Order: C-alpha cells, then sequence, then structure tokens
C-alpha cells in the first residue's frame, strides 16, 4: 500500500490502533 | 550563585502528542533556542516550539532508542546516538531538507571537535575514531591495549582547543598521535571529561590538573554521576546512574567544586540539558515500570533562580 | 526566528509502516536475548498479550507497538549503564513547499 500516512492523516500509533 | 543554582520552579511539561505512552529519552535545545529537541525509545525525533508548546516535526531517525543529540553551534548540522540497531550513530542535516550525511555504523557515541566543529570524534568500545565532516573519511583511530582501562561507559572526547584527546583514561595527543599520560582507576565506569576552562580533568570523583596530573580535588558526591556543565562553566549539573537511575540531580560550582543544591524531583531522571542563558532546565522523567506494563516517560521544564 | 525543516515521519507509507513493525519486533528479540534474561523477554511478551490483545481487545499490531515501547526501554536501561555482553532507510522529505 503506497499511501503515504501523511496523506492519511495517520501516525503510525493511530494506524496500529485502526484495524 | 549559589542562590540562585539552588532554586527550580517546574512551568511545562511535554509529552509525545499521538501516544498513549509517553516514550522521550534524550533531550536538547536547539542552536538558537527556540526549539526542544526530544529523542524517544522507538528512534524518531520530536521538535517542540519552548513558548507555544506544539509539536513542529517529526523525524525517523534509528531503529532503537536515542541516547545522545547534540546540534552544531550554527545550526546546520545535527549528531545522534542510538542504542542496539546499526548504524548507532549519524550525522544529519538541518538545512532546508532534513537528511542524513554520513553514518557511523559501529559507533556507540559521537562528538563534535571543540573548536572549529570541521571534525567529528567517535566511540568504539575502548577505541577512538575521528572524522571529517566533509568527506566521512576516517582521518585516524586512538588505540593501545597495554594502556587501556576498559570503562564500562567510556566516551572519547575533545579538549576545548582539539589539540588533546581523552579516551578510556588515556591522554592522546592527537598531532602525534601518541600516548601522553593514563590516569589512575578509581572506578568501573566513567572515564572522564575535560573542563571548560582548559586546566582540569574530571574522572568521576577525581579532578586533575591537565599540566602537572597532580590530584587536586576529591568530590565524593559527584560518585557515578552523568556531568552536564552550563554556558559559560560555571556550574555543573549531576544526575546519578548506580531502574538505578536516581531521582535527584546535584548542582555544583564549577570553580572551587563546592555543592550548593540537591533536587529531588521524584521521577527517575533518564537524562538533563541546560540553555545558554542559566534560564531552563529541561530534565527527562520516568514513572512505572516493566512490571505496571506502564513507563510513561516526559520532559519537564524548569525555571532556574525562582522557587 | 530559528526555522527547521520539515518532518519525514509522515513520509513512510502505510505499507512499509507495518513492515516496519513486524521486522523491527523480531530483530529487538533476537538483539535482547544476548544482553537480558530470556525468562524477561518472555513474560512481558505473554503479559503484553494478555492485557491489550486478550483483555482489551485491541489488534495485534497495537499490542505488538505497546510491547516494543517497553523492550526498547528496557534496552535503553540495559545499555545506559554500560554493557560488556558477550535495513530500508530514512523516508524521503516531503516535496519542499507542499
Ligand atoms: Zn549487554
Amino acid at each position: 500500500n503506497p499511501t503515504r500516512l501523511r496523506e492519511a492523516s495517520k501516525s503510525r500509533v493511530q494506524l496500529f490502533k485502526d484495524d | 550563585r549559589h542562590l540562585i543554582f539552588s532554586r527550580f520552579r517546574p512551568i511545562s511539561v511535554f509529552r509525545e502528542a499521538n501516544e498513549d505512552e509517553s516514550g522521550f529519552t534524550c533531550c536538547a535545545f536547539s542552536a538558537r533556542e527556540r526549539f526542544l529537541m526530544l529523542g524517544t525509545c522507538t528512534g524518531q525525533l520530536k521538535l517542540y516550539n519552548v513558548f507555544s508548546g506544539q509539536e513542529e516535526a517529526s523525524y525517523n531517525c534509528h531503529n532503537s532508542a536515542i541516547t545522545h543529540l547534540e546540534p552544531s553551534r550554527d545550526g546546520s548540522l545535527l549528531l545522534t546516538s542510538a542504542t542496539w540497531s546499526q548504524p548507532l550513530s549519524a550525522l544529519w542535516g538541518m538545512k532546508s531538507v532534513f537528511d542524513m550525511k554520513h553514518s557511523f555504523t559501529e559507533d556507540h557515541y559521537v562528538e563534535f571537535s571543540k573548536h572549529s566543529q570541521d571534525r567529528v570524534i567517535g566511540t568504539k568500545g575502548d577505541i577512538a575514531h575521528i572524522y571529517d565532516i566533509q568527506t566521512g573519511n576516517k582521518l585516524l583511530t586512538l588505540f593501545n591495549p597495554d594502556l587501556a582501562n576498559n570503562y564500562k561507559r567510556n566516551c572519547a572526547t575533545f579538549n576545548p582547543t582539539d589539540d588533546l584527546v581523552l579516551n578510556d583514561g588515556v591522554l592522546w595527543d592527537v598531532r602525534s598521535a601518541q600516548a601522553i599520560h593514563k590516569f589512575d582507576k578509581f572506578n568501573m565506569n566513567i572515564s572522564g571529561v575535560f573542563h571548560p576552562n582548559g586546566l582540569e580533568v574530571i574522572i568521576n570523583t577525581e579532578i586533575w590538573d591537565l599540566r602537572t596530573f597532580h590530584l587536586l580535588h576529591t568530590v565524593p558526591a559527584l560518585d557515578q554521576c552523568r556531568v552536564v556543565f552550563n554556558h559559560t562553566g560555571t556550574v555543573m549539573y549531576g544526575a546519578m546512574l548506580q531502574s538505578p537511575f536516581g531521582s535527584s540531580f546535584r548542582t555544583f560550582n564549577a570553580t572551587d567544586y563546592k555543592p550548593i543544591a540537591t533536587i529531588d524531583v521524584k521521577r527517575n531522571i533518564f537524562d538533563l540539558c541546560t540553555d545558554t542563558k542559566d534560564c531552563y532546565l529541561a530534565v527527562i522523567e520516568n514513572q512505572g515500570s516493566m512490571d505496571a506494563l506502564n513507563m510513561d516517560t516526559v520532559c519537564r521544564l524548569y525555571e532556574v533562580g525562582r522557587q | 526566528r530559528e526555522r527547521i525543516p520539515p518532518g519525514n515521519s509522515g513520509e513512510e507509507t502505510i505499507g512499509e509502516a507495518f513492515d516496519w513493525l513486524d521486522r523491527t519486533v523480531e530483530e529487538i528479540n533476537r538483539a535482547a536475548v544476548n544482553h537480558l534474561p530470556r525468562e524477561l523477554i518472555f513474560q512481558v511478551w505473554r503479559r503484553s498479550w494478555e492485557y491489550w490483545h486478550d483483555e482489551m481487545g485491541m489488534s495485534v499490531s497495537y499490542t505488538k507497538y505497546r510491547y516494543l515501547c517497553l523492550i526498547q526501554k528496557a534496552m535503553f536501561m540495559h545499555c545506559k549503564k554500560g554493557c560488556r555482553c558477550l535495513r530500508p532507510g530514512p523516508p524521503p522529505p516531503p516535496p519542499p513547499g507542499l
């Protein structure tokens, strides 16, 4: 998945928290 | 001086903005002190605006906990060291873009030369390496197996004029790459530091005369402490490393080595740093334990000279 | 005023973040068994899993991440005391002006 974290308005932690 | 440096007053707290558990491990002021720079346990670096408290940038530097940060005097360069992941140290640029310039894959500690900052001194176990900043090329390695003290926390370092190097308790003359003196060993850990005055060497509890190698002072309250000087070399801060981290720091008069104060913070102290104005002190402060699955670690900012 | 470059943390992709997490947890474990007591590692792993995965119902990714942060701190403490024990780089800067 080539979407940047900034594009998604996510930090690493938030990304892992959501799933 | 004994009045001013015995009074400290907390004014703010910085926490990692997006985390449920703050994980700061290291702090330093930026070259012009608009920002506090904070390393984290996962190898990122966060910059907070001191005035407004806002986080303004996050960088990805290493794959393990930041242990050391040093901005260059002009603010165009930054040195970092980490914990277990290679490369352990590196050199970053801080102009229009944040970028990596050089790797020091096996050096666990790293420092700029002191007079002109055109060089970096690195430490690998008992060995010191000196690098040229432009090329990255290794200029020399200082090591002598017959003279080593094998201190557990060895950190090589330049003297203020860049003509001398202290490494593993051995004075080296840089120009000739010859060992000049080997200091007596009285502890297992601390390898030692030059006084900014250019006249003394401070190794754990022993203060030696740089010219005559005489023992000048014995300062028992410095035992196992990690030492930091303020900008003018008039005051020393120390925090004890026996979790073995102490919960106090001590201030000392840097000209006669007399104690000033002991300040109990009721948190384990991981690191600390001072600005160039003696206005603020920043402290990395931890609470909790592995047993509780909680190691919340925050940065507290103090006003110096106010109670 | 002092100026600083824009952050690059947000320039990592979603895919590479997940791979970073998987790869790093495995590597920290292999490294830590040469410095820390093996049963300490096993104990923090199992307790972290019971609490955040089984009890709080968080994802395996979140669970692994809370665990990694604890081990990174343990390693930090070990190396600060002094240690005589027996791969893709940083993401790119964002494009300037954007
Ligand atoms: Zn070890």
